């Protein structure tokens, strides 16, 4: 019973930091998922602008 | 020093109270004593120990209400009639000098406000009136408007209570500026700026705004002003040029009667921009029910051709000059919902597109302005109401509405219809397809950003027995099918409308015009079938006319040069159709480039 | 008539294809078309989990000159990745096994990019291009994982160089210098949707007064 | 003790899965950070090359006249 109480205390702390790790994993996953849309859009907007500029430059050069 | 001014002020004021307690000599004595006392009061300074409080001269004057009692003592002398418009101008100049010259904000006090309110009632006597009195009254009202604009909490303090229960209140600062809105020159302009300042102050007060919208006749004055100024306009447009399609800046400034209407409409536009929402709705409803329905309702339906041209040009100028959405809602609801002789006004204006003259040009310019407003309801009622049920497509090709011409089938199909006579045999019109791609990019981008506030995308999902595409589509295609007989300036605006309409990003409208692989029900005429018929008729004119390659060279070189200078029946039919052979392949380039740019537009716009 | 506007058709077709690449979401795939040539699409994959985790593979997509009436687009890598379907000397991924026939209006280049990402999450050894990678896959998996880690370090060490194809639009990384890259990162993150965009000048104002779900004009409540 | 060894066995298996999720979360965060650093560095070099090419783009962006039909429609109002 004292040994059982000790390992159940250690077990409850183990699932406590399990819930802490799962909470931090979910918060970082949601933060990266929200961040991914903004970083991808900020890449591809300027990418499409540069594509259109090079596009009209090439289409002007061929005549 | 400020104390000596106190002694000499009680010297004049002691003479004046003696004169009240005991006629022309006494009147002249109190006039020059009044001039001295009020000029000294204009140069009062506050005490340096308490500069936020009133000065000693105001402390002496407002204690026993000097200004109101000397003013009413002169107004009971006003009943004699000797020098009424000289004495009234004298007190006007004096109280204007207090409002402007005095370095203290005098209007926070009660008695001087009551004296000014009594003076405004003294100047409210009916017409006739000398222009100096009106100039002084407008100047005093404008300076008072400036002072109340600097201290906005006193507009309710000038709102004095009704003298009878249930009667209208008397805001003398606003009701006296009401007859002077229609005047020209500097005086009417000063009255308009003073009333605009008052209406800006009444934007932040619900009691004054309800007074103006309910117990003041400002809105019927504005509505009857617009209605009366739409009688002085000429019913004939005297402009010599045949390329004229709408009233330019040089045109409506050249007619002095139209400039007064335009200034009045600018004033109404500013009032709708600025003032209180109850006042705004009152002016909306009164402008509608007192200008558009009783006057412009019958005036558009004037049967004679030149009056129709004048009314359409005036309507296009007015729609081009409103900036506020609230008055634009009034004008567009009048165009879209008011019914005369069991027909819509917009249906009547649609029926004037199919005409043979300058009426067609002003009608195409009017619909150009209507589509350039980028409103939902005009485009809906013209085409999209007929394209929402999606009955023009048969049952198995309804998914093809949402398809996008990615690989240039539509541009190839449009550029295949370029006539063989117009093709370059083995001169800036040979390779300018890049410039049409640029203006198609700005054309689609403008119509995407101006449709971001729209209720539905009209993609075929959200939202006669044989299908019918609407009277706007039938008239526009039939006038496009007669492209050889039309003038060069008629075809310029007609191809201007179809290019501007095809830039709309609605997939129901875009698939009907630009998606060439779509096949429809046999009652429906596509844009491809109409342009195919023009292609056949322009080549039949090519084979039957002998001098055509020489006529193409001279008619082209005129059309570049117009961009750089920026028996009759046979001669007219030759001249129009040779012009049609310069427009039609570059109309075909324009429709091709718009269908190219619709597959290119960014997801980061819509 | 058709041959005079063929460059316009092909070139705007590739422009629309890059737009539809922007349409479809791709995890960790960042694609860019070239400046000088219209048939070259540079890019880089990031492999977020699996055997190729923490791997950064630059690539270049080669578009045929008669798109879409042609073959599948050819995809090569900058550094040959130790994969069963990657050429150990040229870096060409075997894209043509899945897209055997390039059907018009069905296949697109984003499907090629999606297959390029998915080939690192499902290793297939049937009829290979690098046979030693395959026989390391179904026999001795730990040596395969070691060689994946080694090849990932080889690919990572060559990221910062002057790229294989010189181009004004070539993807060129720089070493992390926070003093200017933090300004670059906040210049990412301060941007928003086109709603309330910084173009507050020029009154491009639409109008609407219809209740949504209805087709009658002026049904929106005041 | 036979109960104690089984309870500490499932306790140690709990610690094993905790360590596995620890190293997996560490690898995920490190890759995401390095990937974002690469993306920002690539865009920053890209933008600096764009401002270097702006010395040519300030001359290349000059141009007017639009299409022929739009120029003609705007020139119809010139009497």
């Amino acid at each position: 019973a004292p040994e059982i109480q000790a390992l159940k205390n250690q077990l409850q702390e183990r699932d406590r930091l399990f819930h802490s790790l799962e909470k931090e994993y979910e918060k970082t996953k949601s933060q990266r998922e929200m961040e991914e849309k903004y970083i991808v859009s900020a890449w591809y907007n300027m990418g499409m602008t540069l594509h259109k500029k090079a596009a009209e430059d090439r289409l002007a050069s061929t005549g | 020093d400020p104390e000596t001014c106190l002694m000499v002020f009680k010297n004049h004021w002691s003479q004046v109270v003696r004169i009240l307690e005991r006629g022309a000599d006494d009147l002249s004595a109190v006039r020059n004593h009044t001039y001295q006392m009020l000029t000294l009061l204009a140069e009062d300074r506050a005490v340096p120990s308490a500069p936020t409080g009133p000065g000693p001269l105001l402390e002496f004057a407002l204690h026993e209400d000097l200004l109101t009692r000397v003013l009413t003592w002169q107004l009971q002398w006003d009943e004699l009639g000797d020098g009424v418009e000289e004495r009234r101008a004298e007190q006007l100049k004096l109280f204007e000098m207090l409002v402007s010259e005095a370095r203290q904000p005098l209007l926070r006090h009660g008695p001087v406000r009551e004296a000014l309110l009594t003076l405004l009632d003294a100047c409210g006597r009916p017409v006739p009136s000398s222009p100096a009195l009106d100039e002084g009254l407008v100047l005093l009202l404008s300076q008072l408007c400036v002072c109340v604009a600097q201290e906005p909490s006193l507009l309710e303090f000038f709102l004095q209570p009704p003298p009878e229960p249930g009667a209208a209140p008397r805001l003398l600062l606003f009701s006296r500026l009401v007859p002077f809105v229609h005047l020209e020159g500097t005086l009417g302009q000063q009255a308009r700026d003073a009333l605009l300042l008052l209406m800006a102050l009444s934007a932040g007060s619900p009691t004054v705004g309800r007074y103006i919208a309910d117990h003041s006749y400002f809105c019927p004055v504005l509505a009857t002003g617009l209605s009366a100024l739409y009688s002085s306009l000429p019913r004939k447009i005297e402009v010599p040029g045949d390329d004229w399609h709408c009233l330019r800046r040089e045109d409506w400034l050249g007619v002095p009667a139209l400039a007064l209407f335009m200034s009045s409409l600018e004033f109404c536009n500013a009032v709708i921009q600025v003032a209180h929402p109850l006042v705004q709705k009152q002016l909306v409803d009164y402008i509608h029910n007192g200008f558009l329905v009783p006057v412009m309702g019958p005036a558009l339906h004037k049967t004679s051709v030149e009056e129709m041209i004048a009314s359409t040009a005036y309507l296009e100028l007015f729609l081009r000059s409103i900036s506020e959405p609230a008055l634009l809602r009034t004008f567009l609801r009048f165009l879209l919902l008011h019914r005369h002789d069991t027909h819509t006004i917009l249906d009547t204006l649609v029926a004037r597109i199919g005409s043979n003259s300058r009426l067609c040009m002003v009608s195409l310019s009017l619909f150009r302005t209507l589509l350039n407003l980028s409103c939902e309801d005009v485009l809906l009622q013209l085409v999209l109401r007929y394209l929402v049920p999606c009955n023009h497509v048969m049952l198995s090709q309804k998914p093809a509405v949402r398809d996008v011409d990615l690989y240039g089938r539509a541009a190839d199909k449009f550029l295949s219809l370029i006539p063989r006579c117009c093709r370059h045999h083995a001169g800036e019109l040979e390779d300018n397809y890049l410039e049409y791609l640029r203006e198609a990019r700005r054309g689609v981008d403008r119509c995407v950003r101006a449709c971001r506030t729209w209720s539905a995308p009209y993609d075929g999902e959200r939202p006669p027995s044989q299908p019918f595409t609407g009277p706007f589509m039938a008239v526009l295609f039939a006038k496009l099918e007669n492209m050889l007989q039309n003038s060069v300036y008629v075809n310029f605006l007609l191809t201007g409308l179809v290019a501007q309409l095809a830039c709309h990003p609605q997939p129901l409208l875009r698939s009907f015009l630009l998606n060439t692989n779509m096949v429809f029900q046999p009652s429906v005429k596509s844009l491809l079938q109409v342009l195919g018929s023009v292609k056949n008729k322009i080549e039949n004119f090519a084979a039957s006319q002998e001098d055509f390659p020489a006529l193409l060279s001279k008619a082209k070189k005129y059309l570049i040069a117009r961009g750089k200078l920026d028996r009759q029946g046979e001669a007219l039919r030759v001249k129009n159709a040779v012009y049609c052979a310069v427009i039609f392949p570059e109309f075909l380039k324009e429709l091709a480039a718009i269908s190219q740019a619709h597959a290119v537009t960014s997801p980061f716009l819509l | 008539t058709h041959a005079s506007y063929g460059p316009f058709y092909l070139e705007y077709s590739l422009l629309a294809e890059f737009t539809l690449v922007v349409k479809q979401k791709l995890p960790g795939v960042y694609v860019q078309p070239s400046y000088r040539s219209a048939l070259m699409w540079f890019g880089v994959i990031f492999i977020r989990h699996g055997l190729y985790q923490d791997g950064v593979f630059k690539f270049t997509v080669y578009i045929p000159d008669n798109y879409p009436d042609g073959d599948c687009p050819r995809l090569v890598f900058d550094i040959p990745v130790f994969h069963p379907l990657v050429d150990p000397t040229s870096g060409e991924l075997d894209v043509k096994r899945a897209f055997a026939k390039w059907r018009r209006n069905h296949n697109h280049i984003w499907q090629v990019l999606m297959y390029a990402r998915r080939v690192f999450y499902k290793i297939d050894t049937a009829s290979p291009l690098n046979p030693e990678a395959a026989v390391l896959y179904e026999k001795d998996i730990q040596l395969f994982k070691s060689k994946v880690v080694d090849s990932v370090k080889v690919c990572t060490a060559r990221l910062f160089d002057q790229p294989k194809i010189e181009d004004p639009y070539a993807i060129s990384f720089s070493p992390w210098n926070p003093s200017v890259h933090d300004e670059a990162r906040e210049k990412m993150l301060t941007q928003k949707k086109p709603e309330e965009q910084h173009n507050k000048s020029v009154h491009v104002a639409g109008l609407s007064w219809v209740k949504p779900g209805s087709v009658q004009p002026f049904s929106k409540e005041e």
